[PDB]
């Protein structure tokens, strides 16, 4: 889609995790990094790197 | 006067005025325009020749977002992308609805992207034959590619309206930029009504530590 509410939701979550960045487990870090992979793939480039 | 410059070409409009920020592409532009313009000036165009390049007067250094259409309005192009100074065109009216709902501004007389802080509205191709869309693709081609590369060294985000029109846009650019391709505001099934490209842009900026865009500044009351 690149343009839907679902996209907006996913990017809002990625923004959320970027702010705190104090993860507490494998799933949280895997989530964030999988969000970044998704963002870079969908919108080509974005401002944040994988941790 | 101070940030502005001029260069002379062999064909209408004969003089091209630009902001200093465009300087690194003007040499090539002159060259390419001189080779095509004769062929291109045969048709009545939208907008008129004298308005083709007015968007080169915009600075680029303060620009976070480029909002991009494929070519000008087939009739009544002012030289400024998206602008309907009497607020007539569907595209700008529909964009205004989006922005209405997103900011809850109920009452307004019109809307202009070219007054909005940090946005540069753009047209990939600079003219079309009166009443015909994409009629001048073949002539603009290498210029459009040249000008759009320049814009994407300065913007964080490129927002293109037209899935079909901008499918293979990344191929037109050398170096990456945050790129989003949404629906053209006149599209089947109201798909643009449900498009959230404006919220999405703002999140993407925030992810680049850039200040989001105040979409509401574009209203005219």
């Amino acid at each position: 889609a690149m343009t839907s509410s679902a996209d907006l939701t996913n990017l809002k979550e990625l923004l959320s995790l970027y702010k705190s960045l104090r993860f507490s487990d494998s799933a949280a870090i895997e989530k964030y990094n999988s969000l970044v992979e998704w963002g870079t793939s969908t919108y080509w480039k974005i401002g944040v790197q994988k941790v | 006067q101070d940030p502005m410059n001029s260069v002379t070409v062999s064909h209408a409009p004969y003089t091209i005025t630009y902001h200093d920020d465009w300087e690194p592409v003007m040499s090539q532009l002159v060259e390419f325009y001189n080779e095509v313009a004769s062929w291109l000036l045969r048709d009545e165009t939208s907008p008129i020749p004298d308005k083709f390049f007015i968007q080169l007067k915009q600075p680029l250094r303060n620009k976070r977002v480029c909002v991009c259409g494929i070519d000008p309005y087939p009739k009544d192009g002012t030289g400024v992308p998206f602008e309907s100074p009497n607020f007539t065109k569907k595209s700008i009216k529909e964009i205004a609805s989006s922005i209405s709902r997103l900011t809850g501004v109920i009452d307004y007389k019109g809307y202009n992207l070219n007054i909005i802080d940090g946005v540069i509205p753009w047209n990939y191709y600079l003219s079309c034959k009166l009443g015909e869309t994409k009629s001048h693709a073949i002539y603009w081609d290498k210029i459009s590619k040249l000008l759009l590369q320049h814009i994407t060294k300065h913007v964080s985000v490129l927002y293109c309206l037209g899935k079909t029109d901008f499918s293979n846009i990344a191929a037109k650019l050398e170096s990456p930029v945050t790129t989003i391709v949404g629906y053209h505001p006149a599209a089947r099934d109201r798909q643009f009504e449900k498009d959230r490209s404006f919220e999405i842009i703002n999140v993407l900026l925030e992810l680049d530590n850039k200040v989001p865009i105040n979409w509401a500044q574009g209203f005219i009351y």
